[PDB]
């Protein structure tokens, strides 16, 4: 098996 | 916008990982000696630590690597896998205590994570939670002098 990346946190909030 | 913590997963399990100098660092308890996947095929381990706890594969895309805590404060911050902030009164090298304790679900899949200073750098990642009852009211982690030494 392997792991994967789900997901991701940006923790200054910084918006896209 | 990169993120400092990634949101990681197992077929059988999930947890974070937090990106600290460059490295991508998780619990060895829930990658175990996993590659991790990329879009050029997995990668494989820079760091395997069963000691501590502790694997660390190369920093993804999409990332952005934390800076080690110099701060020496004792006022730590819990991010869970929900984003969630956790303030933990510092107890030892490794050991913190919840300033409120929440239920055992709350702090779940959140191991791996980090716990930042009053200045948002790395202090450790979040290693287990310690239980009264399915109350967490503190945690075990992986201080991050020992992710600065395994390198």
């Amino acid at each position: 098996g392997s792991v994967v990346i789900v997901g991701r946190i940006v923790l200054s909030g910084k918006p896209a | 916008v990169e993120g400092e913590v990634q949101i990681v997963s197992t077929a059988t399990q999930t947890f974070l990982a937090t990106c600290i100098n460059g490295v991508c660092w998780t619990v060895y308890h829930g990658a175990g000696t996993r590659t991790i996947a990329s879009p050029k095929g997995p990668v494989i381990q820079m760091y395997t630590n069963v000691d501590q706890d502790l694997v660390g594969w190369p920093a993804p895309q999409g990332s952005r690597s934390l800076t080690p805590c110099t701060c020496g404060s004792s006022d730590l911050y819990l991010v869970t896998r929900h984003a969630d902030v956790i303030p933990v009164r510092r107890r030892g090298d490794s050991r913190g205590s919840l300033l409120s304790p929440r239920p055992i679900s709350y702090l779940k899949g959140s191991s791996g994570g980090p716990l930042l200073c009053p200045a948002g750098h790395a202090v450790g990642l979040f290693r287990a939670a310690v239980c009264t009852r399915g109350v967490a009211k503190a945690v075990d982690f992986i201080p991050v002098e020992n992710l600065e030494t395994t390198m």
